[PDB]
RNA sequence: GCCCCGGCGAGGCGCAGGCAGCCGUCGAACCGGGGAUGCCCGAAUGGGACCUCCCGCGGCUUGCCGCACUCCCAGUCGGGAGGGGGAACGCGGGGAAUUGAAACAUCUUAGUACCCGCAGGAAAAGAAAGCAAAAGCGAUGCCGUUAGUAGGGGCGACCGAAAGCGGCACAGGGCAAACUGAACCCCGGGCCGAAAGGUUCGGGGGAUGUGGUGUUGUAGGGCCCGCGGAGGAGCCCUGGGGGCGAAGCCGAAGUCCGCUGGAACGCGGCGCCGGAGAGGGUGAAAGCCCCGUAGGCGUAAGCCCCCGAGCUCCUGCGGUGUCCCUGAGUACCGUCGGUCGGAUAUCCGGCGGGAAGCUGGGAGGCAUCGGCUCCCAACCCUAAAUACGUCCCGAGACCGAUAGCGAACUAGUACCGUGAGGGAAAGCUGAAAAGCACCCCGGGAGGGGGGUGAAAAGAGCCUGAAGCCAGGCGGCGAUAGGAGGGUGCG
RNA sequence: CUUGGAUCACGGGGCAGGGAGUUCACCCGAGCGGCGAGGUUAAGGGGGUCAACCCCGAAGCCGCAGGGAAACCGACAGGUCCGCAGCCCGUAGGGCGAGGGACGGGGUGUGAAAGCGCCCGGAGUCGCUCGGGUGAGACCCGAAGCCGGUCGAUCUAGCCCGG
RNA sequence: GUGAUCGGGUAGGCGGGCGUGCCGAUGGGGCGGAAGCCGGGCCGUGAGGUCCGGUGGACCCGUCGGUAUUGCGGAUCCUGCC
């Protein structure tokens, strides 16, 4: 996406009011080296069924899956990662895909494939 | 370059600003009306300052020419044809032709020779009009003019 | 502000003096401990010089990198309201190289931190006096100076 | 209102030099020319040829706490010192054979100043 | 909110953090392009409105078409135009007063505010019956100067140009008439052609002149004569190539070791990229985590250029003349009103008079005579350079919630007035709701204990000042006289 | 404010935030700076790393000659004196002496003319800042009123129609 | 060094300094706790500066030069609160 603009306040408002088709680009994660070196790839867009490692944060360390997305706040949950309620009962925490490594890929789509194979 | 400061920052804690009394800075009875007014013609506020200072400023004196009918002369004089020898003489204006020196009256186009100043050479002038004292000093240093 | 074309030209050859002299240009601000003349003149093949590696190796070797890197450092968050309208992050100065002809070394050096290059027939006092304080860090080439043999200003 | 003076640094040190040196010598021509410097600007010495030619003689040595400019002149030869000169005036005082010269370089040539013209 | 073509590539159901559920991998939401449906009023239009709802006439098979007013072409059928809207900019008309002159009447304010009408993406002007002066220029329009000048004025206050010189941008064409005389234009249907274009039938107009020629100045054109016979510059797309052109795509390099901390974007150490150290986000201050940036690719329909493509509509050069033509209530003169710097010498209009017309006619700052110089009115079209910004991109020695637009927010909103019209207030938990499980008292709102959290920051939520109020501590305190203070000793 | 305020003269319940010599165009002066008998560019043009930067551009304005309503005419780059600073001789004083002051000579208008007025022995221009004057709302607030175009007779005045 | 021959001040004129917001440069600080708020110590004729403790939870100051919607007890001032 062109974004040529040395303003603050037109940058954190495309952000803010951005359209779909192009969030989920915003919502990036990096890949390790074990599958760089591999692919040849850095980054990728997002997707439930990947697997993750938390690189960031209180949870640093662990492993788990994706289970949702959600866009509108920029947000994903990952399978390991909770608090308790002071009922008791857990409930996600929702991170930011910055903090956020793939180790392991779902493939089970010819558009990701695509991806792939046009930055590689 | 010197930047100084300006007075109302200094004047500012004063109460009047340097005007004086509370009742001084109002408008134009404060001013004795607004512009040029009370000059003498129809009042008399200010005709001490008129006859002070601008008197032959309420009248008439005279007429203009037009200008499709003035024509204004240009004039050069013995100094400057003295004090420029050199540029002339690289460019144009005199010619050594047959001997002692010519100046010819087409520098800038000019019709007047006038006599302030010396002059140290003898040349041979040719210009419409000459003046009697450039007449006079030209042959003392030894030259002669030909009107044309 | 209206200025006259002479005294222009006056200030800026005084301020071509000035970055010429030791002293000056320490007390500015900058590293010259290990640079070698002050002025330093070198070379036109550094008109042909298109990547910042070898720029970077280049000026480790005259030693002007230690100013590069206060440059770097002395770089820092601004206080005030123009966070809001950006123009945070106040950047400090490095050296000047200026140059007859570009052949590649505005490509090569215009990352560096602080650096800036210019041509000769485009000298200016703003380049030579940030802030109204002469003494900035100069590299010439040999065809800048024998092209200010003939301009003199 | 308040009478700044120069602003130019080196007219600055020459007053102290000149002031300095007429205590060291045991003279009152440069604490003379010193004053007459530090007059306000709008009121500095301007001096032409002619006038030179007119008040001076073969020889003679001239000072001027100011500008010299070529406006007549020049039969003889002199040495004139000035802080400013014109490139007319230059032309016309080395042709004649004179000199065209500073007060630091009058003070080393001369530090009692003996035979000294004022031409103010 | 329905359909199709493309892009993106997995989630989605507006501001707006809910319950329950549906859509999507046969490619969604979203983005670009194109289509469908589209209640009533409204120019509002078949006819009517004390309530944005009612009442009808023909013709064809409940369904449909048509029927306002004023006009053009036709004419018994039909085919077409206008009407209303639009911030500022634009053309044309009508036209004040406050105020200033230290009162005021001529002047000024001012050809202003406001009113009436007409157009567009620009409008308006524009091709010398001109400017000038012994020399010369060559349509209009804009900038800078000329210049507070010439010049107007109770000659008061005040008002106020042009030519020229320097530059931006450049471009010229057509009628009327003379001479010919239907050799001409339009509509509808049919046959060729890919089309641009060409050929037949029936109607409308045109001898009160359709078509051709012709267009200007020490003259130009026509008729007559001779000689010569480069309208060939342009229209189209069955074709063959190119460039520009949507949504979009690719894009380098650390999440390395220790400490603080709830969390590194910090402090120490050791490295890497750079045509990329612009800017923003992410649990604190990040060139190397992500978007991007420097720098490269990609695009439909449409617009253009080279060629090939077939296709049009009248004619030059020179001579010679007792032949012809060249715009009328017009030029001009007097008078009245208005306007202008326009003064005995600006421009507009009314009234009364009024020409010549190529052996001719106009201008040259009072009128007239002569001389010289410059030009040919009373018919038409015309790009470029210019003005604006209800909008877009992009920026900022601008403001930072009593500021900045009146509106940072469900704002020209709520609300006020019969009405024309007037007009507010109101931003911020936390990294994550983890938004307080459970127990005791209370009719209840709620209080007290316990819990989450790095911190109650507890939604009556960042910070949380003063004035004000209650309580606790300290000092004085029911025989006492000054604007509530100063100096000194307790 | 006032000649005059503790006043039986005006303003004055408390706190917090807001709140009054600005901008243009011309003119008079200064504090600095550049060039200098010359000074200075405007619109605009070209180049660039593209609102910063660099080069060209003197059209015009001021100045170098003034007098006079106009026609028109058209001047001292130093002849004498007194003399501050500073220099020379010295021992108090005396000599030259720029800048400064006073005479003399000249141009022009007016006049038969003499004499009088203005002028002539080379310094100005271009910028930044500041003080001020004049005009524009012109340091901030306050009128009664004058003019223009639209709205209203559900109040009240009058008239008609039907009750 | 001199001042027996300086030391009150309305209107007014002149000189130097304190403080507030933004720019171009230079030098520094900050989650081992910035700005702001409360109570206190020291310097300063003074406008005011700086430190200690507490509260608070992310930005801020100095010197040089420039710029400005640049300083309040009052306007029968405006807004909000008491």
């Amino acid at each position: 996406m062109k974004l040529d603009m040395k303003q603050p306040r037109k940058q954190r408002k495309f952000l803010y009011n951005a359209p779909l088709h192009l969030r989920g680009k915003i919502m990036s994660a990096p890949l390790s080296k074990e599958l760089r070196e591999k692919y040849g790839v850095r980054n990728l867009p997002i997707r439930v069924g990947d697997k993750v490692k938390v690189m960031r944060g209180d949870f640093k360390g662990v492993e788990g899956k994706v289970v949702e997305v959600d866009l509108r706040r920029y947000r994903i949950h990952v399978e390991g990662v909770t608090h308790k309620k002071t009922d008791g009962t857990e409930v996600f925490y929702p991170l930011h895909p910055s903090n956020v490594m793939i180790v392991e890929l779902n493939l089970e789509d010819e558009k990701r494939e695509k991806i792939i194979e046009r930055r590689a | 370059m010197i930047r100084r400061r300006k007075k109302v920052r200094k004047l500012r804690g004063s109460h009047t600003h340097g005007w004086g009394c509370k009742k001084k800075h109002r408008g134009g009875g404060s001013k004795g009306g607004r512009g040029m007014a009370g000059t003498g013609k129809r009042k008399d506020q200010k005709w001490t300052w008129t006859i002070k200072y601008a008197p032959d400023r309420l009248g008439k004196r005279g007429f203009h020419r037009p200008k499709a009918v003035q024509y204004i002369p240009k004039v050069i004089n013995l100094n400057d044809i003295d004090e420029n020898f050199e540029l002339f003489k690289d460019a144009g204006i005199i010619y050594e032709e047959d001997g002692k020196l010519v100046f010819d009256a087409t520098a800038l186009g000019v019709d007047k020779i006038l006599g302030t100043g010396k002059l140290t050479r003898a040349l041979v002038v040719k210009a419409y009009y000459v003046t009697p004292k450039a007449e006079e000093k030209i042959k003392a240093a030894g030259g002669e003019v030909l009107l044309a | 502000e209206d200025i006259n074309k002479k005294e222009r030209r006056l200030a800026i050859m005084s301020a071509i003096a000035a970055t010429a002299n030791y002293d000056l240009v320490r007390a500015r601000g900058h590293v010259v401990d290990n640079v070698v003349q002050i002025p330093l003149v070198v070379t036109d093949d550094l008109q042909k010089v298109f990547k910042t590696a070898q720029t970077r190796e280049i000026f480790k070797k005259l030693g002007v990198w230690d100013d590069i890197e206060r440059a770097k450092k002395n770089t820092k968050i601004r206080a005030g309201k123009g966070k809001m309208r950006g123009r945070r992050y106040k950047k400090a100065k490095g050296p000047l190289i200026v140059v007859a002809k570009n052949e590649g070394i505005v490509q090569g050096a215009r990352n560096h931190p602080g650096v800036d290059v210019v041509t000769v027939d485009n000298l200016g006092v703003e380049y030579l006096a940030p802030g109204t304080h002469p003494g900035r860090l100069t590299i010439w080439t040999k065809g800048a100076i024998e092209r200010l043999r003939e301009i003199y200003g | 209102v308040k009478r700044t003076g120069p602003t130019d640094i080196n007219l600055r040190r020459l007053i102290r030099t000149l002031r300095k040196k007429s205590n060291e010598e045991g003279v009152k021509i440069w604490k003379d020319i010193a004053w007459r410097l530090e007059r306000p600007r709008r009121q500095r010495a301007e001096v032409n040829i002619s006038k030179i030619n007119r008040y001076t003689k073969e020889g003679d040595v001239v000072i001027v706490p100011g500008s010299v400019l070529g406006a007549g002149r020049l039969e003889h030869k002199v040495v004139v010192a000035a802080w400013k000169f014109s490139e007319a005036a230059r032309r016309k005082i080395i042709e004649a054979g004179g000199e065209a010269i500073s007060i630091e370089e009058l003070m080393e040539r001369n530090p009692k100043g003996s035979g000294v013209i004022i031409m103010e």
